[PDB]
């Protein structure tokens, strides 16, 4: 699976 | 010994539409998906023949999580625009890299997650899984925000828990693709430049990890700043090729001996002319 | 664009070129950075209808790599060619074929 992504 | 790998690229289009997203991911050297945010109605789609058999719910839940990424990292790129006060007519890029080394006892050897913006170090997870490094200033922006919401934890999570189970169960089902050596296909080429000059070509091909070494030697004495090396390329069909060749005078060909260290070579290869 | 970097180019087949026996021509591009860039494979001089390419890609100092590529037959005097451009370049690179290479 993809990891959960962070909004910078 | 193995590594699950993902690489996301979002970058502007000022004046032609909104920003794109692509996302790929790879085991070792091996791709096996892929996402792109400029189709329509966007899929994750599989990308080696191993990973197809993989349950519906699984493409079902990444397609999912990447049009979410690609929304997320949408906005990003206009926040971190903002942070440096840049124009809206520049083109910017964000980069993510993150994944998990696992060794062979199966448990995590190294987990990463490191961002980058126009080709630049921006944030990166620390070592401990725990805090975050920036790079300058407008990263710390990033930085404040990441640790109040506590994300750190979120990938520590991630790379020690489903990153180490995931790149086992892909390893398992892409076992014959992934579980090889495959040794390089070697020769020598001989390319007459004048009556007194050639040129001698040493050739790896169709092998498999990527790494390799190349080298040749005069009488034993290696030639690396003599020779020219090129950069390890795909061949196209899931495997890579590389040369070193070496300007030689047109009688001392057999004085030349050209060596290839592999992993799939029982032992390391000789050649000569 | 702050740190930008030129793609380096490589030419070359999968296989060793035989003459009349179906094969691919690649062009792979690598090192450079924005990721945008414009790749067409040449024959005789006119860009080749299908040309096809790998997923964009990044390297570990985040400049990225992309491999184009082709079904072909090679023949003895038909002249293959890939043509680069890039935001760095300020005209475009075309680098020949050669099967020595």
């Amino acid at each position: 699976d993809f990891a959960n992504t962070f909004l910078p | 010994f193995h590594s699950l790998r993902y690489f996301y690229t979002a970058w502007s289009r000022p004046g032609s539409g909104e920003p794109r997203f692509v996302a790929v991911g790879y085991v070792d050297d091996t791709q096996f998906v892929r996402f792109d945010s400029d189709n329509a109605s966007p899929r994750a789609e599989p990308r080696a023949p191993w990973v197809e058999q993989q349950d519906p719910q699984y493409w079902d839940r990444n397609t999912r999580n990447a049009r979410d990424a690609a929304q997320t990292y949408r906005v990003g790129l206009d926040n971190v625009r903002g942070y440096y006060n840049q124009s809206e007519a520049g083109s910017h890029t964000i980069q993510r890299m993150y994944g998990c080394d696992v060794g062979p006892h199966g448990r995590l050897l190294r987990g990463y997650d490191q961002l980058a913006y126009d080709g630049a170090d921006y944030i990166a997870l620390n070592e401990d899984l725990r805090s975050w490094t920036a790079a300058d200033l407008a990263a710390q922006n990033t930085r404040r925000k990441w640790e109040e919401a506590g994300y750190a934890e979120r990938d520590r999570a991630y790379l020690e828990g489903e990153c180490v189970e995931w790149l086992l169960k892909h390893l398992e089902n892409g076992r014959e693709t992934l579980l090889r050596a495959d040794p390089p296909k070697t020769h020598i080429t001989h390319h007459p430049i004048s009556d007194r000059e050639v040129t001698l070509r040493c050739w790896a091909l169709g092998f498999y990890p990527e790494e390799i070494t190349l080298t040749w030697q005069h009488d034993g004495e290696d030639q690396t700043q003599e020779m020219e090396l090129v950069e390890t390329r795909p061949d196209g069909n899931g495997a890579f090729q590389k040369w070193a060749a070496l300007v030689v005078p047109s009688g001392e060909e057999q004085r030349y001996t050209c060596h290839v260290q592999h992993e799939g070579l029982p032992q390391p290869l000789t050649l000569r002319w | 664009s702050h740190i930008q970097r030129t793609p380096k180019i490589q030419v070359y087949s999968r296989h060793p070129a035989e003459n009349g026996k179906s094969n691919f021509l690649n062009c792979y591009v690598s090192g450079f950075h924005p990721s945008d860039i414009e790749v067409d494979l040449l024959k005789n001089g006119e860009r080749i209808e299908k040309v096809e390419h790998s997923d964009l890609s990044f390297s570990k100092d985040w400049s990225f790599y992309l491999l184009y590529y082709t079904e072909f037959t090679p023949t003895e005097k038909d002249e293959y060619a890939c043509r680069v451009n890039h935001v760095t370049l300020s005209q475009p690179k075309i680098v020949k074929w050669d099967r020595d290479m």
